[PDB]
C-alpha cells in the first residue's frame, strides 16, 4: 500500500508519501500524487480500496473548498478534519462504503499545526505523528524512538529521509520517488523527492 | 391588485406579500441590541404585563440557540417559535457535521434562506418574523445580526425593531459611540432608549427583559438579567434623569 | 375571450385553445428567419437585431448546429428555443447512440415537437418559439418548419419571425424546384434586406448552408461580404 | 414459487386430423406422499381451446382464476373475438416469461393444444417459458418414456384418427405406469373437435 | 435454488456474400439430454433485408425476437423508413446491454444486405459486444464450424491460391455441406437443417434432414 | 347560482346541485326498462340511431357487467361505459378474492359507492349515466337494482330510466311481474318501450332487448333474434 | 486483449491487438480494440467487449453533445474524469472495464487510464490486457520520448508482437493509430503473420 | 389582466410575469462590467450605508469559484439563493469534470435555474440579473449578463440596475480597443463610466478586479481614490 | 354562462360545454370520408398546406397492419391518440402475437378519453378519429368524436364541410357493401369531392387514401400513388 506518513512540528507539520501508483503487477505511473489541496492551509492524503480513494478526496475537496468561497474563510483544519471523518460514517453503514484510509494534516492561525489520523472505518484521532498503509507497522516506530517533541525543519526532513530510508530496506517492491510537503503560517510548500542508485 | 400571492410580482417589480409582512413586523413588541467592545446585548418590551400571567419562561423574547448564540423575537408567535426551533437545529446540525459552533452569521444566513424560500415557492405566507441575531465566533468576535421577513438580514452596531423603531434606532445613531461601549454603557443606552421607545412611563422592571452576551475565559455565557439589576439599572437611569434636569 | 383563454385547458366556443395561438404570436415578435431547400441543399438566411453594439454579435444565437447535418433557425423567445434546441441535439445523440446512423430531419423534428407538445398533458405553456430545421439526410436535403402547437410540416422555403407574412410572400415569388445553392442564398439575402428595417450589412444577418457530402457551414464575417456584394 | 410442494404428473397431447386430444393423471403427490387422487389437471379455457398444465397444482390453480376471468373478459365484450389457441400460447410465453425474470416463476409447466379454423394447436411453455409447436407433447417424464413413441407414430404416419389417439396415449399413460414412481390410475382425456371441447375421465389400466 | 437459464442448444452460421446473405441452423430444441422438437426455426426474419437468428436459451431466444420485431415495427413507424441492417446491429447492442446483469442468454448473428446491395453479418455477444463480419457461427458447433470457413472462404492457412469471389451457388454448396459435416461431426445438433438465404429480391428457405440416433 | 359550480359545495338549503344535475343530465337521455320476471330479469332500452350511417349494433347500451349481470345504461354514453367497466373490474376482483360470483347486491353497492365517491370531490364530476344491475341465480333469485349519480341503489321489481320513465312506469305498473315468466314478459317490454316513443320528435330507433334467468341458465346474455323479432312483432300489434 | 499507447514529443500513438477469446475459445480475431469514440480522440478495449464499446460509446456521446453545447471540444483530460465518474455507480456491481483515453487538447497531447476498478491516472506509456506485462517489458526498454513518427511506429508494432508472442490471449492482427492536432488518422493494420516474417529476420 | 400568472401569454405573446421582474433588476445598484485583453473589471455602486451597520455583510461582488466572479442587482434575497446555487453548482461541475467551471457553463446553469423558477405557477421568477465575469477560459476573458428571465448574453462591457441605459451609452461611446489595451485604463473606464451614474465620493464605488490566473481582487478605498485622482487630473487635462 | 370554464362543472340544462366545444374542435380540420366495403376499409382525407410551397399536412396517419385512422382535429392530440393506438397495437402484438382487434382498440381509445372529460387537469382529446381496419369480423370503421363516445358507421365523414360527405355517403351507402376496391375508393373520393367548394378540385396533392382489406396490408397513397385512383373520376357536375 501506499505511505502516509507526517511529523507535527513546533510550528508546522511535514506531511509525506510515495508517488509510485501500481495495479497489482507494476507501478502505473511514476508522478502520481496522492496528497490532496483541501484549502491554502490544509491537505489531504487518502489511500486505500482503489477508485474510492480518488473520489472521496476530490468531493471532501470540493465540500472544503465550497465551505472556503461560501463563507470568504477557510475552514479550520480540526473543522475539516470532523466533517472528513463525518462524511465517512454516514456512508459506512450505508449501501455505498467507502473503504479508505486518510490522512489529514493542515494549519490554523488560532491554534497552530494538527495532524489527525483517519481510519477506513471513519476514526478521527489527532497524534504528533502517524503512519497508513502495511508500511505503518515499518516506520512508526522510527518515528517512536527517534521524534522529538520540537523538531526542526531541518531534523524533521532528515528523520523521514531515515524513515523512508529504511522503507527502501525492507520494503519488498519499489517506491523510487515519495512527496513531501509543509505547512506553515506563509501557506503549503512543495520540498524535493528523494531517489537511490542501486549500481 | 398584486397581492393575492407571495409569488405575484407587480408591475414596478416589487413582493407585495413581502413589503406587508416587513411593515406587519412593526405590531411586535420593541427589541433592541446594542454591540459593545466587550460584548453584546438584546432589549426587549413585554407587551402582555397581566397581573393573571404567571411568567414560567423569562425569554418570551430572547432565546439561546447555541453556547455561543442567542436571537431576540419580533413578530407572529408562531411563526417566532418556528424559527427558533429551526434555529436551533441548524446550530446543532452545524455543530454535529463541523465539531465547532456556528459563526454566527452561517445561522443567520441559513434562516435567512428559509424565509427567502418561503417567500419564493407558491403556497406559502412569509413568516413574519424579524428577529436580532447575537453571538461570538472565533472569525468576527460579537456581533449582532438583523433578520427580516423577506431573508436580507445584515451586520449592525445597535437597531430596533417593532414598535416605534424608527424612533430609537434614530436617537441610537444620535448618541451611539463607535467603538466606545462597554457593557455597563451599553445597558445604560438601551435603558435609555427603551424609557421613550414605549409610551410607558417609569421603565418598569418587569416590563423590560434584557440579556447580555459575555465572553469570560473562553465560554460565552449568556447571562439573563435578573428583576434586582434590572431594577437597579432603571433607578440608575432616573438619577442620571435627575442630574440631567438638575441643570434646568 | 377573457375567461376561455386563461390556459390551455379550456376550449373556446369555435374549439380553439386560445392559448397557442398566443404562443405564435409571440414568435411573431422575434427576427425574421428564412430557409430555402433546394435540390443542391438547405440554405438560412436571419436577421441579427443587434440591440447594442456591446453585445458579442455570436452570443445571440439564431441559427445553432442541431447536429452535424441539420441546422436550426430560432425566432421567439429565448429560453423555450434554447431547450428545444438542447433537446433536439441530445434526441439527435441519442438516436445516433441506439442506431448508429444520422437521425433524419423528419425524426429529428419528430422528437422537438414530442417535447412542444407536452403543453400541458400531465407528463406548463406551450413553448413559444418556431424552428425552422434545415439538412440533408437520406432522403436528400429538407427543411421543416415547427411552431409552438407541435405541428411540423416540410417547406421548401419558409419565413418565420416578424417578416413572416411579407418574406413568404416574395418566396412564394421568387421560388422554384430547380434553383441552386448560389441563386438561393442570393435571394433569400435580397428578401431579408427587403423586409430589414436597417440596411443590410455583414453585422446584422447570419446565413447557414447545409448541403449534402459537406457540413453545416455558417457563413463567416468575411464569407458573409463576398455574398452581401452583389445583392 | 421457489420449492414446489403439490407437484403433477405427465402431461400428454397427440393432434389428429379434426381436432387435438390431451390426457393427465389426477395425482396431486406432494413430494412422494399421494396427497390428492381426485383434482382435475386439465381444464377448458374456451370452446375451441383447452389446456392442462403439470407443476404446482396451486401455481396452476392460480393460472385457472386468472385464464377463467382473463377468458371470461373474452365473452363479456361480446365483439365475435375470442382468444385463439396460439393467442393463448402467446400470453401464456410472455407470462411466464416476465414471472421468470423477477426470480419468481411458476413452477408448472403447461401445455395449451386447441382447434381453429380448421387448424389444430399444441404448444407447451415449460415452467420457464420456452415454448414450441409439436405434433405431440409430454411433459415432465411423458417427454422420457411417452414423448418418444408419439415421434415413431407420427414419424411413419403424421396423420392419427380419435380412436388412434385414444388408445395411443392410453399405450402412452400405461407406460407411464409401469415405470413411474408419481403417475396414478386414474386419469382424464380432452377432446377438442368442431363440435366444441369435451373432458371425460377418468380411466383404468392393466 | 434455481437456475433461470436452461441450455437448448442449436447453431447459427451466417456467411455474408457480395449480393447475398445467408443465415441457417438447426430446428433440433433439446435441454440437456432430451430433446424438445425437432421443427423449431433458429432462422427468423424481420425485414426484406434482415433475417437474425439466435442459439441459445430459446426462452430468450423468441423473446429477443419479438422485442426486435416490435422495435421494428416502432422505428418503422416514427420515421416512416425501414431500418437498415446497420441500425438492426447496433439496437441489438443497446437492447442486449438494457439487460446486462441478468444477461440475454442468446447468441444472434444477423445476416442482411447494406445500402450498396452487399452482404452484412454481425456477430453478438450474449451481452451486447457486436462487430461486423463476413461469416461466422454460433451456438455450439461454433468452435467445430468457423476455422473450414477460413481454410475455404477466407482462403486462411493455405499458400499459392487465388482469392476467388464466393458465389451464390458455391456458397449454398459450402454452406450446406459445412452443416452436414457439422452434423455428423458434433452430436449436438441436427434433426432437421433450416437455411435461409437472403438477397436483394428477398429471402429463401430451405430445408433437409439429418440424423436420429 | 353560486353554490352550483363544485360538487363538494352543499347548498345552503342542504343539496348537492351537481347531483341534480346529472341526475337531470340522465333524465334528458333515452328510455331504459328493467322488469323482473318470476323467473329472470329483462332489460329493455330504446337506442336511438342518430344518423343512417351507423352499423346497426354501434354503441348499445346493454353491457354485460359478469356472465350473470346484465347493465342497462341510459344518458351520457362515455360515463356509462365507463361504470361498465368499472363493475367488471370490480366482479372480477369479487370472484379472484372469494372464488364465486358476486352477488347483484353487492355489485351493486360496491358500484354504487364508486359513483358517489365521484361527487364528493370538487376534481371530479358525478357520473351523467343511470344504470340499472339485473341478475339471476337459482340461489339468490332474480334482483333488479338501479344506480343514479347521486349514488342511490335499491332493488326495483321494474324500473325506467330515460325520458319516458314517468310513461314508462305507468304501463309497466299495470303488469304483472310477480308470477310471469321471461318468455312474454319480453314482449310485454317491447310493447311498453314501443308506447313510451315520441316517433315524431324522434326519428327513429333500434329496439334492443336483454334477459337473464331461469330460461338462459342463469347467465346473462342478448335475446335471441329469433325471438327478439317476436317481441317486435307484439310490439307492433300494439298499435302505439 | 492487449493494447498500448503512449506519449511523445511528436504525440501519442495507440496500438492493440484484435483477439478476442472467450476462455479457451479464439472467439474472434477482428474486433477492433482501439474505438474510434471521437474525430480527434481515441479509446482503448480492455476486459469486457460490450463493456468497453457501450460506455465508450456513452462518452463518445456526452463529449459530442459537451462539443455543441459549449462549441469547443472537450478536454482529454475531462473526458477522462467523466468515465471513471460514469463508471463507479456500477463499482463491484459485476462490471469489468480497462481503456486508456488519448487526445490532444488546449493542454498538450495527454492520456488517461479508467478501470471498472475506478483508477483514473494519468502518464506517457500504457498497456493493459493480458499481454500489458509483456508488453511492458518491451516499452520501457524502447521508450524515449523523442522518438520520431517512423521509428515511434515500429516501436509500437513491436511493442505488441513481443506482447502477443508471450501472451497465450492476444493475437490476430496489430492496429495502430497516431492523434495530432487534426485528429487521429489509421497508420497500419498489420496482421500477426505478416508480423512474424519481418521480424523473424 | 394578462399579468398575474407566469404560464399565461398575452394576446401579443408576452409573458409579462417576467418583464414585471426584470423591474426588479430596474431598481438594485447598478453594476458595470468590462473586460480587457488581461483584466475584467466589475463595476458597482455603494449604497451609502446606515452610520451604524456594518458593510461587510453587504457583499454585492461575490466569487462563484476560485477565478469567476459575478455582480448582481434587484433584491439580495434571491440574489444570495443564485449564488449559492452556483457555487454548488461550480463544485460539483469540478467534481464530475475535473476542469475548472467555465464562465460559458456558469453562466448557463445560472440562467437554466432562473428558467426553471419562471416556468411554472408556484415558483417566482429570481429578480436578480448577474453579471457573471471570468478568466475561466483557461486565457481568454469572458463576461456574460443572466437576465432575470433566464437568458444570457455575451458583453463587451455591459451595465444592470439603475442607471443601466446611462452607464450603456457611455460605455458603447467610450470602450474602444485603445481604451482597454492596458489594466489600468481599463480600471479607469469602468470608474468614469460608474462616475455618471453614481454622483458621490469614496466608497460609493466598489470595483472587482480579476487579472489572468489570479485570484480577485476587491480594490480598497485608496485605490479607487488614486484612480478617481488621476481620472479628475486627466479632465483637468482636457480642460 | 359561467358553467364554460371547466369539464367537471355540470350546466343546468344537463351539459358538460366542455365536450360540446371538443367535439366543435374537429370542425376545425380537414374533411375526411372513411368507408368499408365487404373486404375493404378506405379512408380518404383531403390535406390541407399551410402555405403555397409547404408540403401538405399528413392526415392519414400509420397504427398497426390492420389499423388506420384519419385525424380531423388537434395535431397534438391526434398524434397523442396515434401514439397511444401504435403502443396498444404493439403490446398485443407482443403479449398476444394476434392483430389487436379494431372494436377492442376503439374500445380502449373511448375509455382513455372518457377519463380527461371527467377529471380536471386536461382539456379533453380534441380531434376526430376515423379508425379503420381488417379483423377476423371485417373491416372496420370507427369514429371516436372527443366526447368519448366513438360509433361504428359504415362510411362516416369528420371536419369542416363534412356534411356533403355525409349525405353521399347515405345516398350510396348500398352499394358500398358489394363494392371492388376500385369502386370503394372512386365513392370515397366523390364523398371527400362533395365536401369542397366549386372551384377547388381533387388534385394529387391534397388527397390521401388508406386502405385496409382481406390479405392487403394498411397502405397509404400520397401524390402520384393516388393518381391511378384519382384518373376516371366523374367530372363533377
Amino acid at each position: 500500500m501506499e505511505y502516509l506518513i507526517g511529523i507535527q512540528g513546533p510550528d508546522y507539520v511535514l506531511v509525506a508519501s510515495d508517488r509510485v501508483a501500481a495495479s497489482n503487477i507494476v507501478q502505473m505511473k511514476d508522478d502520481h500524487d496522492k496528497m490532496f489541496k483541501m484549502s491554502e492551509k490544509i491537505l489531504l492524503l487518502c489511500v486505500g480500496e482503489a477508485g474510492d480513494t480518488v473520489q472521496f478526496a476530490e468531493y471532501i475537496q470540493k465540500n472544503v473548498q465550497l465551505y472556503k468561497m461560501r463563507n470568504g474563510y477557510e475552514l479550520s483544519p480540526t473543522a475539516a478534519a470532523n466533517f472528513t471523518r463525518r462524511n465517512l460514517a454516514d456512508c459506512l453503514r450505508s449501501r455505498t462504503p467507502y473503504h479508505v484510509n486518510l490522512l489529514l494534516a493542515g494549519y490554523d492561525e488560532h491554534e497552530g499545526p494538527a495532524l489527525y489520523y483517519m481510519d477506513y472505518l471513519a476514526a478521527l484521532a489527532k497524534a504528533p505523528f502517524a503512519a497508513h498503509g502495511y508500511g505503518a507497522f515499518l516506520t512508526l516506530s522510527i518515528l517512536d524512538r527517534y521524534y522529538t517533541p520540537t523538531i526542526s525543519r531541518e531534523r524533521a526532513v532528515e528523520l523521514l529521509r531515515k524513515c523512508l530510508e529504511e522503507l527502501q530496506k525492507r520494503f519488498i517492491l519499489n517506491l523510487p520517488t515519495f512527496s513531501v510537503r509543509i505547512i506553515d503560517k506563509n501557506g503549503i510548500h512543495d520540498l524535493d523527492n528523494i531517489s537511490f542508485p542501486k549500481q | 391588485r398584486y397581492d393575492s400571492r407571495t409569488t405575484i410580482f407587480s408591475p414596478e417589480g416589487r413582493l407585495y406579500q413581502v413589503e406587508y409582512a416587513m411593515e406587519a413586523i412593526g405590531h411586535a413588541g420593541t427589541c433592541l441590541g446594542i454591540l459593545a467592545n466587550d460584548g453584546v446585548l438584546l432589549a426587549a418590551e413585554r407587551r402582555n404585563i397581566h397581573k393573571l400571567l404567571d411568567e414560567v419562561f423569562f425569554s418570551e423574547k430572547i432565546y439561546k440557540l447555541n453556547e455561543d448564540m442567542a436571537c431576540s423575537v419580533a413578530g407572529i408567535t408562531s411563526d417566532a417559535n418556528v424559527l427558533t426551533n429551526e434555529l436551533r437545529l441548524i446550530a446543532q446540525r452545524y455543530l454535529l457535521q463541523y465539531q465547532e459552533p456556528i459563526p454566527c452569521e452561517q445561522l443567520v444566513t441559513a434562516l435567512c434562506d428559509i424565509k427567502q424560500a418561503y417567500t419564493q415557492f407558491g403556497g406559502k405566507r412569509p413568516f413574519g418574523v424579524s428577529l436580532l441575531y447575537i453571538g461570538w465566533d472565533k472569525h468576527y468576535g460579537f456581533q449582532l445580526y438583523q433578520s427580516d421577513p423577506s431573508g436580507n438580514y445584515g451586520g449592525w452596531k445597535a437597531t430596533c425593531i417593532g414598535n416605534n423603531s424608527a424612533a430609537a434606532v434614530s436617537m441610537l445613531k444620535q448618541d451611539y459611540k463607535e467603538g466606545e461601549m462597554t457593557l455597563k454603557s451599553a445597558l445604560a443606552l438601551a435603558i435609555k432608549v427603551l424609557n421613550k421607545t414605549m409610551d410607558v412611563s417609569k421603565l418598569s422592571a418587569e416590563k423590560v427583559e434584557i440579556a447580555t452576551l459575555t465572553r469570560e475565559n473562553g465560554k460565552t455565557v449568556i447571562r439573563v438579567l435578573k428583576q434586582k439589576e434590572v431594577e437597579q439599572l432603571i433607578k440608575k437611569h432616573e438619577e442620571e434623569e435627575a442630574k440631567a434636569e438638575r441643570e434646568k | 375571450r377573457s375567461e376561455y383563454d386563461r390556459g390551455v385547458n379550456t376550449f373556446s366556443p369555435e374549439g380553439r385553445l386560445f392559448q397557442v395561438e398566443y404562443a405564435i404570436e409571440a414568435i411573431k415578435l422575434g427576427s425574421t428567419a428564412i430557409g430555402i431547400q433546394t435540390s443542391e441543399g438547405v440554405c438560412l438566411a436571419v436577421e441579427k437585431r443587434i440591440t447594442s453594439p456591446l453585445m458579442e454579435p455570436s452570443s445571440i444565437e439564431k441559427i445553432v448546429e442541431i447536429d452535424a447535418h441539420i441546422g436550426c433557425a430560432m425566432s421567439g423567445l429565448i429560453k423555450d428555443a434554447k431547450t428545444l434546441i438542447d433537446k433536439a441535439r441530445v434526441e439527435t445523440q441519442n438516436h445516433w447512440f441506439t442506431y448508429n446512423e444520422t437521425m433524419t430531419v423528419e425524426s429529428v423534428t419528430q422528437a422537438v415537437s414530442n417535447l412542444a407538445l407536452q403543453f400541458g398533458e400531465e407528463d406548463s405553456r406551450p413553448f413559444g418559439v418556431a424552428l425552422l430545421f434545415g439538412g440533408v439526410d437520406e432522403k436528400g436535403p429538407q427543411l421543416f418548419h415547427m411552431d409552438p402547437s407541435g405541428t411540423f410540416v416540410q417547406c421548401d422555403a419558409r419565413a418565420i419571425g416578424s417578416a413572416s407574412e411579407g418574406a413568404q410572400s416574395s418566396l412564394q415569388e421568387v421560388y422554384h424546384k430547380s434553383m441552386t445553392l448560389k441563386e438561393a442564398i442570393k435571394s433569400s439575402l435580397i428578401i431579408l434586406k427587403q423586409v430589414m428595417e436597417e440596411k443590410l450589412n455583414a453585422t446584422n444577418i447570419e446565413l447557414a448552408t447545409v448541403q449534402p457530402g459537406q457540413n453545416f457551414h455558417m457563413f463567416t464575417k468575411e464569407e458573409l461580404e463576398e455574398v452581401i456584394k452583389d445583392i | 414459487t421457489q420449492n414446489p410442494m403439490v407437484t403433477g404428473t405427465s402431461v400428454l397431447g397427440v393432434k389428429f386430423e379434426g381436432g387435438v386430444v390431451i390426457a393427465a393423471d389426477m395425482l396431486g403427490s406432494y413430494g412422494s406422499l399421494a396427497r390428492f387422487r381426485n383434482i382435475s389437471r386439465i381444464m377448458r379455457v374456451n370452446n375451441s381451446t383447452m389446456l392442462g398444465a403439470s407443476g404446482d397444482y396451486a401455481d396452476f390453480q392460480y393460472l385457472k382464476q386468472v385464464l377463467g376471468q382473463m377468458v371470461i373478459d373474452e365473452e363479456l365484450l361480446g365483439d365475435g373475438h375470442s382468444y385463439s389457441p396460439r393467442a393463448i400460447h402467446s400470453w401464456l410465453t410472455r407470462a411466464m416469461y416476465s414471472r421468470r425474470s423477477k426470480m419468481n416463476p411458476l413452477w408448472n409447466t403447461m401445455v395449451i393444444g386447441g382447434y381453429a379454423d380448421g387448424e389444430s394447436f399444441l404448444g407447451y411453455v415449460d415452467m420457464l417459458g420456452v415454448a414450441y409447436e409439436a405434433p405431440s407433447l409430454a411433459t415432465g417424464y411423458g417427454a422420457y418414456l411417452a414423448q418418444p413413441l408419439l415421434r415413431e407414430v407420427l414419424e411413419k404416419q403424421p396423420v392419427l384418427s380419435q380412436t388412434e389417439a385414444r388408445d395411443l396415449v392410453e399405450r402412452c399413460m400405461r407406460v407411464l405406469y409401469y415405470r413411474d414412481a408419481r403417475s396414478y390410475n386414474r386419469f382424464q382425456i380432452a377432446t377438442v373437435t368442431e363440435k366444441g371441447v369435451e373432458i371425460e375421465g377418468p380411466l383404468s389400466t392393466e | 435454488r434455481f437456475s433461470p437459464y436452461v441450455f437448448n442448444g442449436g447453431t447459427i452460421l451466417a456467411i455474408a456474400g457480395e449480393d447475398f446473405a445467408i443465415v441457417a441452423s438447426d430446428t433440433r430444441l433439446s435441454e440437456g439430454f432430451s430433446i424438445h422438437t425437432r421443427d423449431s426455426p433458429k432462422c427468423y426474419k424481420l425485414t426484406d433485408k434482415t433475417v437474425i437468428g439466435c442459439s441459445g436459451f430459446h426462452g430468450d431466444c423468441l423473446t429477443l425476437t419479438k422485442i426486435i420485431e416490435a422495435r421494428l415495427k416502432m422505428y418503422k413507424h416514427s420515421n416512416n423508413k425501414a431500418m437498415t441492417t446497420g441500425a438492426i446491429a447496433a439496437m441489438l447492442s443497446t437492447i442486449l446491454y438494457s439487460r446486462r446483469f441478468f444477461p440475454y442468454y442468446v447468441y444472434n448473428i444477423i445476416g442482411g444486405l447494406d445500402e450498396e446491395g452487399k452482404g452484412a453479418v454481425y456477430s453478438f455477444d450474449p451481452v451486447g459486444s457486436y462487430q461486423r463480419d463476413s461469416f461466422k457461427a454460433g451456438g455450439s458447433a461454433s468452435a467445430m464450424l468457423q476455422p473450414l470457413l477460413d481454410n475455404q472462404v477466407g482462403f486462411k492457412n493455405m499458400q499459392n491460391v487465388e482469392h476467388v469471389p464466393l458465389s451464390l451457388d458455391r456458397a449454398m454448396r459450402l454452406v450446406k455441406d459445412v452443416f452436414i459435416s457439422a452434423a455428423e461431426r458434433d452430436v449436438y445438433t441436427g434433426d432437421a437443417l433450416r437455411i435461409c438465404i437472403v438477397t436483394k429480391e428477398g429471402i429463401r428457405e430451405e430445408t433437409v434432414s439429418l440424423r436420429k440416433d | 347560482t353560486g353554490y352550483d359550480l363544485s360538487a363538494s359545495t352543499f347548498s345552503p338549503d342542504g343539496r348537492v346541485f351537481q347531483v341534480e344535475y346529472a341526475m337531470k343530465a340522465v333524465e334528458n337521455s333515452s328510455t331504459a326498462i328493467g322488469i323482473r320476471c318470476k323467473d329472470g330479469v329483462v332489460f329493455g332500452v330504446e337506442k336511438l340511431v342518430l344518423s343512417k350511417l351507423y352499423e346497426e349494433g354501434s354503441n348499445k347500451r346493454l353491457f354485460n357487467v359478469d356472465r350473470h349481470v346484465g347493465m342497462a345504461v341510459a344518458g351520457l354514453l362515455a360515463d356509462a361505459r365507463s361504470l361498465a367497466d368499472i363493475a367488471r373490474e370490480e366482479a372480477s376482483n369479487f370472484r379472484s378474492n372469494f372464488g364465486y360470483n358476486i352477488p347483484l347486491k353487492h355489485l351493486a353497492d360496491r358500484v354504487a359507492m364508486y359513483v358517489h365517491a365521484y361527487t364528493l370531490y370538487s376534481a371530479v364530476r358525478p357520473f351523467g349515466c343511470s344504470f340499472m344491475l339485473g341478475s339471476y341465480s337459482v340461489n339468490d333469485g332474480a334482483q333488479l337494482y338501479m344506480i343514479d349519480p347521486s349514488g342511490v341503489s335499491y332493488g326495483y321489481w321494474g324500473c325506467a330510466i330515460g325520458k319516458a320513465r314517468q310513461a314508462a312506469k305507468t304501463e309497466i305498473e299495470k303488469l304483472q311481474m310477480k308470477e310471469m315468466t321471461c318468455r312474454d314478459i319480453v314482449k310485454e317490454v317491447a310493447k311498453i318501450i314501443y308506447i313510451v316513443h315520441d316517433e315524431v320528435k324522434d326519428k327513429a330507433f333500434e329496439l334492443e332487448l336483454s334477459w337473464v334467468g331461469e330460461l338462459t341458465n342463469g347467465r346473462h346474455e342478448i335475446v335471441p333474434k329469433d325471438i327478439r323479432e317476436e317481441a317486435e312483432k307484439y310490439a307492433k300489434e300494439s298499435l302505439k | 486483449t492487449t493494447t498500448l499507447a503512449f506519449k511523445f514529443r511528436h504525440g501519442v500513438i495507440v496500438a492493440a491487438d484484435s483477439r478476442a477469446t472467450a476462455g479457451a475459445y479464439i472467439a474472434s480475431q477482428t474486433v477492433k480494440k482501439v474505438i474510434e469514440i471521437n474525430p480527434y480522440l481515441l479509446g482503448t478495449m480492455a476486459g469486457g467487449a460490450a463493456d468497453c464499446s457501450f460506455w465508450e460509446r456513452l462518452l463518445a456521446r456526452q463529449c459530442r453533445i459537451y462539443e455543441l453545447r459549449n462549441k469547443e471540444r472537450i478536454s482529454v483530460a475531462a473526458a477522462s474524469k467523466l468515465l471513471a465518474n460514469m463508471v463507479y455507480q456500477y463499482k463491484g456491481m459485476g462490471l469489468s472495464m480497462g481503456t486508456m483515453i488519448c487526445g490532444w487538447d488546449k493542454r498538450g497531447p495527454g492520456l488517461y487510464y479508467v478501470d471498472s476498478e475506478g483508477n483514473r491516472i494519468s502518464g506517457a506509456t500504457f498497456s493493459v490486457g493480458s499481454g500489458s506485462v509483456y508488453a511492458y517489458g518491451v516499452m520501457d526498454r524502447g521508450y524515449s520520448y523523442d522518438l520520431e513518427v517512423e521509428q515511434a511506429y515500429d516501436l509500437a508494432r513491436r511493442a505488441i508482437y513481443q506482447a502477443t508472442y508471450r501472451d497465450a490471449y492476444s493475437g490476430g492482427a496489430v492496429n495502430l493509430y497516431h492523434v495530432r492536432e487534426d485528429g487521429w488518422i489509421r497508420v497500419s493494420s498489420d496482421n500477426v503473420a505478416d508480423l512474424h516474417e519481418k521480424y523473424s529476420g | 389582466s394578462y399579468d398575474r400568472a407566469i404560464t399565461v401569454f398575452s394576446p401579443d405573446g408576452h409573458l409579462f410575469q417576467v418583464e414585471y421582474a426584470q423591474e426588479a433588476v430596474k431598481k438594485g445598484s447598478t453594476a458595470v462590467g468590462v473586460r480587457g485583453r488581461d483584466i475584467v473589471v466589475l463595476g458597482v455602486e455603494k449604497k451609502s450605508v446606515a452610520k451604524l451597520q456594518d458593510e461587510r455583510t453587504v457583499r454585492k461582488i461575490c466569487a462563484l469559484d476560485d477565478n469567476v466572479c459575478m455582480a448582481f442587482a434587484g433584491l439580495t434575497a434571491d440574489a444570495r439563493i443564485v449564488i449559492n446555487r452556483a457555487r454548488v453548482e461550480c463544485q460539483s461541475h469540478r467534481l464530475t469534470v475535473e476542469d475548472p467551471v467555465t464562465v460559458e457553463y456558469i453562466t448557463r446553469y445560472i440562467a437554466s435555474l432562473k428558467q426553471r423558477y419562471t416556468q411554472s405557477n408556484g415558483r417566482r421568477p429570481f429578480g436578480i440579473s448577474a453579471l457573471i465575469v471570468g478568466f475561466d477560459f483557461d486565457g481568454t476573458p469572458r463576461l456574460y449578463q443572466t437576465d432575470p428571465s433566464g437568458t444570457y448574453h455575451a458583453w463587451k462591457a455591459n451595465a444592470i440596475g439603475r442607471g443601466a441605459k446611462s452607464v450603456r451609452e457611455f460605455l458603447e461611446k467610450n470602450y474602444t480597443d485603445e481604451a482597454i489595451e492596458t489594466d489600468d485604463l481599463t480600471i479607469k473606464l469602468v470608474i468614469k463610466a460608474l462616475l455618471e451614474v453614481v454622483q458621490s465620493g469614496g466608497k460609493n464605488i466598489e470595483l472587482a478586479v480579476m487579472r489572468r490566473d489570479q485570484s480577485l481582487k476587491i480594490l480598497n478605498p485608496e485605490e479607487i481614490e488614486k484612480y478617481v485622482v488621476e481620472i479628475e487630473k486627466e479632465k483637468e487635462e482636457n480642460e | 354562462n359561467q358553467y364554460d370554464n371547466d369539464v367537471t362543472v355540470w350546466s343546468p340544462q344537463g351539459r358538460i360545454h366542455q365536450i360540446e366545444y371538443a367535439m366543435e374542435a374537429v370542425k376545425q380540420g380537414s374533411a375526411t370520408v372513411g368507408l368499408k366495403s365487404k373486404t375493404h376499409a378506405v379512408l380518404v382525407a383531403l390535406k390541407r398546406a399551410q402555405s403555397e410551397l409547404a408540403a401538405h399536412q399528413k392526415k392519414i396517419l400509420h397504427v398497426d397492419n390492420h389499423i388506420g385512422i384519419s385525424i380531423a382535429g388537434l395535431t397534438a392530440d391526434a398524434r397523442l391518440l396515434c401514439n397511444f393506438m401504435r403502443q396498444e397495437c404493439l403490446d398485443s402484438r407482443f403479449v398476444f402475437d394476434r392483430p389487436l382487434p379494431v372494436s377492442r382498440l376503439v374500445s380502449l381509445i373511448g375509455s382513455k378519453t372518457q377519463i380527461p372529460t371527467q377529471r380536471y387537469g386536461r382539456r379533453p382529446y380534441g380531434v376526430g378519429l376515423l379508425i379503420a381496419g381488417y379483423d377476423d369480423m371485417g373491416p372496420h370503421i370507427f369514429q371516436t368524436c372527443p366526447s368519448a363516445n366513438y360509433f361504428d358507421c359504415r362510411a362516416m365523414s369528420i371536419g369542416a364541410r363534412s356534411q356533403s360527405a355525409r349525405t353521399y355517403l347515405e345516398r350510396h351507402m348500398s352499394e358500398f357493401m358489394e363494392c371492388n376496391l376500385n369502386e370503394l375508393v372512386k365513392h370515397g373520393l366523390r364523398a371527400l369531392r362533395e365536401t369542397l367548394p366549386a372551384e377547388q378540385d381533387l388534385t394529387t396533392k391534397n388527397v390521401s387514401i388508406g386502405i385496409v382489406g382481406k390479405d392487403l396490408e394498411f397502405t397509404i397513397y400520397d401524390d402520384d400513388d393516388v393518381s391511378p385512383f384519382l384518373e376516371g373520376l366523374e367530372e363533377r357536375p
